[PDB]
């Protein structure tokens, strides 16, 4: 999951 | 060029875009972060707007020209698997390195807690940068491991091209  | 240019020491600066906010690290006088967070666009920091120096959509990484009077982080030179991640909320989560760009989370935390930390630099207990957080891996709202780009990749990106017209 990308945070950005 | 007589300018006071007074500023507070801070290797890591707060960077934000028109959609989300995240942290960046200045290595070798060059700022670094992920592309999905910043991307090839202008970045508004505490000083103001920032010019783009490097861009790599394929590697999901972008860099900005560090202004003079800025500090830099040295690469990791201790072979230490343990790593420290800097969160925008001044929180450090101990992450054990399980590969060249893969790490594990000792404390299972919600994905929201790690959100807003991409681009932050990870420093080994010795006191040197090891890479930058890119994304977290979770199954159902809980992240057990994280992925980061090692500083070695930055050397190849700049060596391959300097973004010169
Ligand atoms: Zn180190």
């Amino acid at each position: 999951e990308l945070x950005x | 060029t007589g300018r006071d240019k007074n500023q507070v020491e801070g290797e890591v600066q707060v960077v934000s875009t028109a959609t989300q906010s995240f942290l960046a690290t200045c290595v070798n006088g060059v700022c670094w972060t992920v592309y999905h967070g910043a991307g090839s666009k202008t970045l508004a920091g505490p000083k103001g707007p920032i010019t783009q120096m490097y861009t790599n959509v394929d590697q999901d990484l972008v860099g900005w020209q560090a202004p003079p009077g800025a500090r830099s982080l040295t690469p990791c030179t201790c072979g230490s698997s343990d790593l420290y991640l800097v969160t925008r909320h001044a929180d450090v989560i101990p992450v054990r390195r399980r590969g060249d760009s893969r790490g594990s989370l000792l404390s299972p935390r919600p994905v929201s807690y790690l959100k807003g930390s991409s681009g932050g630099p990870l420093l080994c207990p010795s006191g040197h940068a090891v890479g930058i957080f890119r994304a977290a891996v979770c199954t159902r709202g809980v992240a057990k491991a994280v992925d980061f780009v090692p500083v070695e990749s930055m050397e190849t990106t700049m060596r391959a091209s300097k973004k010169k017209k």
